[PDB]
RNA sequence: GCUUUACUGCAGGCUGUCGCUGAG
RNA sequence: AUACAGGGUGACAACCCCGUACUCGAGACCAGUACGACGUGCGGUAGUGCCAGAGUAGCGGGGGUUGGAUAUCCCUCGCGA
RNA sequence: GCACGGAGGCGAAGAACCAUGGAUUUCCGAAUGAGAAUCUCUAACAAUUGCUUCGCGCAAUGAGGAACCCCGAGAACUGAAACAUCUCAGUAUCGGGAGGAACAGAAAACGCAAUGUGAUGUCGUUAGUAACCGCGAGUGAACGCGAUACAGCCCAAACC
């Protein structure tokens, strides 16, 4: 969603992997408050989270880092 | 002592267990062989065309 | 003229007479201290090997392999059995010495496929056969006028489907008339009768 | 006993799938746990 | 890749670990090793990891305690998550 | 299932012969 | 209507919807085949006993197998062009 | 997603969905560094082979697959109104192995004996014929012919 495809191929190596550390920390945070049983949640978001990793990741691969 | 419901509580050995190979509670833990897949005892995987009727 | 081939061959017409009987005399010595496979580097029988398709080359191997001689090893009946059923001594086998050397020698070199073999004699308890086996994976083969088509996926073991011409034979292919009615086009399609 | 690691980590998952069936999915289908086990009427495997 | 930290343990046995003696608590992966705990936390939060205790849960996961140097304060780095 | 000088066979043992097997 | 196969739709539907006839497109198999082309070179006369696959052909002892009977195929022991 | 909930989210930056191709693809598993009931211990083609730069450097094998196929091992109940040869049957079952199909296959053939046919499967027929057989019960082809499809070649040696 707010991270689209296009973005991602625009960030240089070192910026997809900063983005990496960022978006991992997002998700972990979510899961913490998620073990709280949190409820300030956005329950769309952790799924987007994931997703967004899975396409940095993938592009990451893709263009040899 | 009767064979039956008496010596039936002196029962408390494992022997079948789950297999590594196949999933099947049929690792024998003491023999070390599956009784069910083979493992163990074979590489190939353990089959027998009586396990079917003969014209199927 | 004759080739210096044809005095091997011609030597061997009677293994028991002449140097060729004082070579084996000696020889079986030491083949009898030797193991089941010995691979060699060249044919004891050398108008015999290149006849059958043996090739100074790379991808060529030859093994002799010895095998125990007699009729069959069978284990007497365990449960009921009519008279008929019950023999145990004079019972031998379907598949001839030749056959099972072929087999061993193909087992130990897994690799290779079974081109043919010969026989290089024999004592009172045992029997010798050399065998040529192929690399069907290296390139000087694969690259062969003749012995190419022996890289070809149903070549593969060969010799335990009795594709060898010691195979044929033992399935009695070797006549194309009379007597081949329940042999050709194989012992299997033809009940198991031949 | 003694379990293993692995031996454990089986034990936990059929802890684990010995759940009921979500109330949501009971309205969801508009309208049961066949593998429901009992530590003492069942008996599980390895 | 598999990362040690999965999520904090939270609950009231985790909380008294948190305010009687600065130790945290947390569910990791399974393979992670007593010092890749150590590591992982103090890289996380910034903290000094002085001694970190395992346990393999019935849940089929990992649990750890993890306790701080005096230096830290556990109530506070938990309190930001 | 069991027995035996029931019928018929089969292992096994003994024995001869051929091959292994040569020189005077 | 070159479409009256079948299904769906709050009841018996060619014409309400999917389809169906017609026409068209793509992939797979046929097949790296057929055809075509490159190279190679078929064949015939006369002379020459130069070459042409051995435990083989064949025989005997013992087995199995076969419709194979004297006349099946195979194994085994021995002999052997 | 099945799945007709709640909450929340994604989609005109063209999502869902479909086709093709690619990415990721834990552990055990032929399972291959060693060991182990899916884990653990301290760099690995374990094992058997071929080639070899003789170094695992380059390669092969292993296991699976509904049956079909090829090569080996091979019963008994049953029939004969008993039963031993015979039958059931080269069946059931077992060992090994290949493929998309296998196997066979260009005559030391056939022998409607001929001035004739012309690699091999297979199908129809030849035929329950010839042949076998306590000549009992039973077992049982082939050549040929009509079809299907067609296709013929390569070595060893001589001489170099
Ligand atoms: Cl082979
Ligand atoms: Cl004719
Ligand atoms: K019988
Ligand atoms: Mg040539
Ligand atoms: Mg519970
Ligand atoms: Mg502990
Ligand atoms: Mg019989
Ligand atoms: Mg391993
Ligand atoms: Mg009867
Ligand atoms: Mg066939
Ligand atoms: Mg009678
Ligand atoms: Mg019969
Ligand atoms: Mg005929
Ligand atoms: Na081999
Ligand atoms: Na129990
Ligand atoms: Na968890
Ligand atoms: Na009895
Ligand atoms: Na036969
Ligand atoms: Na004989
Ligand atoms: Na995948
Ligand atoms: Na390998
Ligand atoms: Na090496
Ligand atoms: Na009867
Ligand atoms: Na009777
Ligand atoms: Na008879
Ligand atoms: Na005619
Ligand atoms: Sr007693
Ligand atoms: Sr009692
Ligand atoms: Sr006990
Ligand atoms: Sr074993
Ligand atoms: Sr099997
Ligand atoms: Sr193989
Ligand atoms: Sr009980
Ligand atoms: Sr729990
Ligand atoms: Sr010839
Ligand atoms: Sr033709």
């Amino acid at each position: 969603t707010v991270l689209h495809v296009q973005e991602i191929r625009d960030m240089t190596p070192a910026e997809r992997e900063a983005e990496l550390d960022d978006l991992k920390t997002e998700l972990l945070n979510a899961r913490a408050v998620q073990a709280a049983g949190g409820a300030p949640e956005n329950p769309g978001r952790i799924k987007e989270l994931r997703k967004a990793i899975a396409r940095i990741k993938t592009i990451q691969g893709e263009e040899g880092d | 002592t009767g064979a039956g419901t008496p010596s039936q509580g002196k029962k408390n050995t494992t022997t079948h267990t789950k297999c590594r190979r196949c999933g099947e509670k049929s690792y024998h833990t003491k023999k070390k062989v599956c009784s069910s897949c083979g493992f163990g005892k074979s590489a190939k995987r353990r089959d027998y065309e009586w396990q079917s009727k003969a014209g199927e | 003229a004759r080739s210096a081939y044809s005095y091997i061959r011609d030597a061997w017409e009677n293994p028991g007479d002449g140097q060729l009987a004082e070579l084996q005399w000696q020889r079986q010595q030491e083949w009898r201290n030797e193991g089941a496979v010995e691979r060699i580097e060249r044919p004891t029988r050398l108008d015999k090997a290149r006849s059958q398709g043996y090739k100074a080359k790379q991808g060529v191997i030859v093994a002799r392999v010895s095998v125990r001689k007699g009729s069959a090893r069978k284990r007497r009946h365990k449960a009921g059995r009519r008279s008929k059923r019950q023999g145990v001594t004079r019972i031998t086998r379907r598949k001839d010495i030749q056959r099972v050397a072929e087999e061993r020698a193909s087992r130990t070199f897994p690799n290779l496929r079974v081109l043919n073999s010969y026989s290089v004699g024999q004592d009172g308890r045992q029997k010798w056969h050399e065998v040529i086996l192929i690399d069907p994976n290296h390139p000087a083969i694969q690259n062969d006028d003749d012995l190419s088509w022996i890289c070809a996926d149903d070549q593969a073991d060969r010799v335990f489907r009795g594709l060898t011409g010691a195979g044929r034979r033992n399935r009695g292919l070797s006549g194309k008339g009379k007597g081949s009615e329940k042999t050709r086009p194989s012992l299997r399609s033809n009940g198991g009768k031949a | 006993g003694k379990k293993s690691k692995a031996t454990k980590k089986r034990l936990a998952k059929l802890d684990n799938q010995n759940s009921r069936v979500p109330a949501w999915v009971m309205l969801k289908t508009d309208r049961r746990n066949h593998k429901r086990r009992h530590w003492r009427r069942n008996d599980t495997d390895e | 890749s598999w990362d040690v930290i999965k999520h904090p343990h939270v609950t009231e046995k985790a909380m008294n670990d948190m305010d009687f003696q600065n130790k945290l608590q947390f569910a990791v992966d399974d393979r992670a090793s007593k010092g890749e705990v150590a590591d992982a936390v103090e890289e996380q939060y910034d903290v000094t990891v002085e001694q970190v205790n395992t346990q393999n849960t019935m849940d089929g996961e990992k649990k750890a305690v993890v306790r701080l140097s005096e230096d830290d304060d556990a109530q506070e780095v938990a309190s930001r998550i």
